[PDB]
RNA sequence: UCAUCUAGACAGCCGGACGGUGGCCAUGGAAGUCGGAAUCCGCUAAGGAGUGUGUAACAACUCACCGGCCGAAUGAACUAG
């Protein structure tokens, strides 16, 4: 026989990942992540949406299955 | 400081094939098969090449990645230990009396019976673990061997013999009387 | 006599080790803190007192 | 057949290694004594070689003997035990002639290193009329034709 | 400092493998400073013998690589103890020197490079 | 408070014996223009022998970050008061802009060594132009080709008071 | 704050760890290792006129130094939450 795993995914945080903001003053929008500041933030931009290029808390947005 | 990625391997031989649900580990080789519960130390595992199991952990502590490096040395432990075997060697040791070790059967259980260490009419009983096998090796004066797959089982066998020959009331330095783990080693070592 | 061999085997459990100097604690010979609470895992050890 | 090597003060333990070669201890001193009569004053390598009758006595040369004897000295009891303490004049020959007469004996690495390793061994000895010994051995070049 | 003293022995290097056609590639196991001193000596007239890292030494050797290109063939044989003869004489006598001086109870000459070309001789 | 900085422009009172002083000028980072003058002349009594009676300010004026869209790695040294003494510290900070660094900062200081705003001296920032001058691993860390990471455990915080199905962590 | 670091660092194994020279005084002896001073060269990839064990003195063993495996940060002292 073979090895079994379960490999377990979810969803990295990298750039160009599409991420869909939860709270704020876009709130429901579509952006995608530029660069990785730290563990805890991401800088982001949402150019279709109308999202301005800012830095913003990962809290505050929710990672989509889309890269 | 809250490493965001570190990463331990274990190689997987040949006649072993291992597997892997939520944190629950079963391996199975030439000499039988062990599991292992692993709920408690939050971790995850990767199987790369159907020989190389990654595990790794996320956003961890310093004693988060102690455990990770603790919990590989673990599952390489117990894949070692269903290919190779592990073989405890003990060595009698006494000044006048001699120990006198035999194996008895209280409801079919396989005690193992120590008789006149350092004199007493006391005779010690220690239990055996499943899994172990205890040999009174030949050719050799005084030495028992316990052989098993797991090192948890074998070595906690063998340290039960071990405290259960201990000197109250005396100088332990000079009453050295005992039954003492001389050779840790693998059934077929140097394979 | 036990045997020169075996005497050391017996050694290696039971004189060659470390004693904490604030609780007593029997310690790894290269230890070099005590693994107790009590005494606040103090780096005070002495060797264990031999014979001869 | 048997070598023995001692170093000792000339003019004269001796006896324990005797023994075991089974040679006098009187006869011994006196042939030292002899071979020292060149190296007495200080202390000396000997060589004794047995042939199982008898032992022969050479002076093995040494460094800081060459060295001590090189530099002038005037004849010193030892009752005293003084300090005694060596000072020397340059004596740039002398060393040179030393770096020789060791002949890279031991594998000197060159025939200037030999010289450079004499005027280390004059460690005890001031070795120059002004100046540390071997200071100026890096310096100036002069002299390494000498040694070889 | 660490890195001076290192530059001269890249330095060094390079004037060696320049100097010398024949480069004799000697593997250590075992032998005492004494050992190597006395082999030192048997060959200091004809050969030219030099130890040492091997992390430096490959670094080098890469360094060097446009010019002597074929000194490039060398570099698989420099893995493990190894130690670099350069000398005049083509390639027996040296050999035979190295390893019949010092043998106790042992050098050994693992391969030969002389004009580009290599021999396990 | 949200810092901004300020540059502050100030100088001694003319006199007869000497008219155009030397016009000092520092960079503050305060949270209003009255805050942002008060450190100004606290640094400058800490400096030079004057005081704000004996001087004015000429000029101040907000200094916004030039590219608030690139994300920087900023090498702080900062003083400190501790209970005992007063030290020197280094600390080196990957964010977008020298506000919000230095806010990070100030948040740094007084959640490690209980330091306060009134104890914090900032004595510079700056931009580290190059990697591989980066010397903090915790910041060295996000600095490797082809950063991933994923974020396990998630908690979503629910508006209700009762939950009608047994939640679930997967991200 | 000092140092080391992909020209290979710190742990772990394995190998060498040498000559002048038993350097100079002093001791019944003390040869790196009872002490007093100096503490320099050669060969070096590297090896102290010695870090300990060590003998009457030796001999012997180990070190701090350099090398193969390992391939990447680590050691010491100090400060304060
Ligand atoms: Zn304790």
């Amino acid at each position: 026989t073979d090895s079994i795993v379960k490999a377990s995914n979810w969803r990295l945080v990298e750039v160009g990942r599409v991420v869909l903001i939860k709270k704020g003053q876009s709130a429901g929008k579509l952006a995608a992540i530029v660069e990785i500041i730290d563990q805890k933030k991401v800088l982001i931009d949402g150019p279709k949406a109308g999202v301005p290029r800012q830095a913003i808390n990962l809290g505050q947005v929710v990672l989509t299955p889309l890269t | 400081m809250k490493y965001i990625q570190t990463e331990q391997q274990i190689e997987v031989p040949e006649g072993v094939t291992v597997s892997i649900k939520s944190r629950i580990v079963k391996v199975v080789g030439p000499r039988g098969t062990l599991t292992k519960n692993l709920k408690h130390i939050d971790v995850t595992f990767t199987k790369v090449n159907n020989q190389l199991i990654k595990v790794a952990v996320h956003n961890g502590g310093r004693k988060h990645v102690a455990a990770l490096r603790t919990v590989k040395s673990l599952v390489d432990n117990m894949i070692t230990g269903v290919t190779k075997g592990y073989k405890y060697k003990m060595r009698y040791v006494y000044a006048h009396f001699p120990i006198n070790v035999n194996i008895v059967e209280k409801d079919g259980a396989k005690f193992i019976e120590v008789r006149n260490f350092l004199g007493d009419k006391k005779i010690r009983n220690v239990p055996v673990r499943d899994g172990v096998t205890i040999e009174f090796s030949t050719n050799v004066k005084d030495e028992i061997v316990l052989s098993g797959n797991s090192v948890e089982d074998v070595s906690q066998n063998a340290a039960d013999l071990q405290q259960i020959c201990r000197v109250r009331n005396k100088d332990i330095r000079k009453f050295l009387d005992g039954i003492y783990v001389s050779h840790k080693g693998f059934i077929t070592e140097d394979l | 006599i036990i045997e020169p061999s075996l005497k050391a085997l017996a050694s290696k459990y039971n004189c060659d080790k470390s004693v904490c100097r604030k609780c007593y604690a029997r310690l790894p010979p290269r230890a070099t803190n005590c693994r107790k609470r009590k005494c606040g895992h103090t780096n005070q050890l002495r060797p264990k007192k031999k014979l001869k | 057949v048997k070598y023995l090597y001692l170093r000792a003060v000339g003019g004269e333990l001796a006896p324990k290694i005797g023994p075991l070669g089974l040679s006098p201890k009187k006869v011994g001193e006196d042939i030292a004594k002899a071979t020292k009569e060149f190296k007495g004053i200080k202390v000396t390598v000997q060589l004794k070689i047995q042939n199982r009758q008898a032992a022969a006595s050479v002076v093995p040369s040494a460094s800081s003997l060459v060295i001590t004897a090189l530099k002038e000295p005037p004849r010193d009891r030892k009752k005293d035990k003084n300090v005694k303490h060596s000072g020397n004049i340059q004596l740039d020959e002398i060393i040179e002639i030393a770096r020789q007469m060791r002949d890279k004996s031991f594998g000197r690495t060159l025939a200037s290193v030999t010289k450079e390793i004499l005027g280390t061994a004059q460690s005890v000895g001031c070795r120059v009329d002004f100046k540390n010994p071997h200071d100026i051995i890096e310096g100036i070049n002069a002299g390494e034709i000498e040694i070889p | 400092g660490i890195r001076e003293k290192k530059a001269e022995y890249f330095a060094k290097l390079r004037e060696y493998l320049e100097e010398y056609k024949s480069l004799f590639v000697v593997g250590v196991d075992n032998v005492s400073s004494q050992q190597m001193h006395e082999v030192r000596k048997e060959l200091r007239g004809r050969a030219v013998v030099l130890m040492g890292k091997n992390t430096m030494v490959r670094r080098a050797i890469r360094g060097f690589l446009s010019d002597l290109p074929d000194f490039e063939k060398l570099l698989p044989f420099v893995k493990g103890n190894v130690g670099f003869v350069f000398t005049n004489e083509p390639l027996t006598e040296i050999k035979n020197v190295i390893v019949s001086n010092r043998v106790a109870a042992g050098l050994t000459v693992v391969q030969v490079y002389d004009n580009g070309q290599v021999f396990p001789s | 408070a949200h810092f901004k900085e300020y540059q502050v422009i100030g100088r001694r009172l003319p006199t007869e014996s000497v008219p155009e002083p030397k016009l000092f000028r520092m960079r503050i980072f305060a949270s209003n223009e009255v805050i942002a003058k008060s450190r100004y002349w606290y640094f400058l009594q800490k400096l030079h022998k004057v005081k704000k009676a004996s001087g004015e300010i000429v000029s101040i004026n907000q200094i916004n970050e030039a590219h608030p869209t690139k994300v920087k790695n900023f090498g702080v040294w900062v003083r400190y008061d501790s209970r005992s003494g007063t030290h020197n510290m280094y600390k080196e900070i990957r964010d977008v802009s020298r506000v919000a660094a230095v806010e990070t900062l100030y948040q740094d200081m007084a959640a490690r060594h209980r330091a306060r705003f009134r104890s914090i001296h900032i004595l510079k920032v700056a931009e580290i132009e190059k990697t591989a001058d980066v010397k903090r691993q915790y910041v060295k860390q996000f600095l490797t080709k082809d950063l991933k990471f994923p974020l396990p455990h998630r908690v979503q915080k629910s508006t209700k008071t009762f939950s009608y199905k047994r939640p679930s962590t997967f991200y």
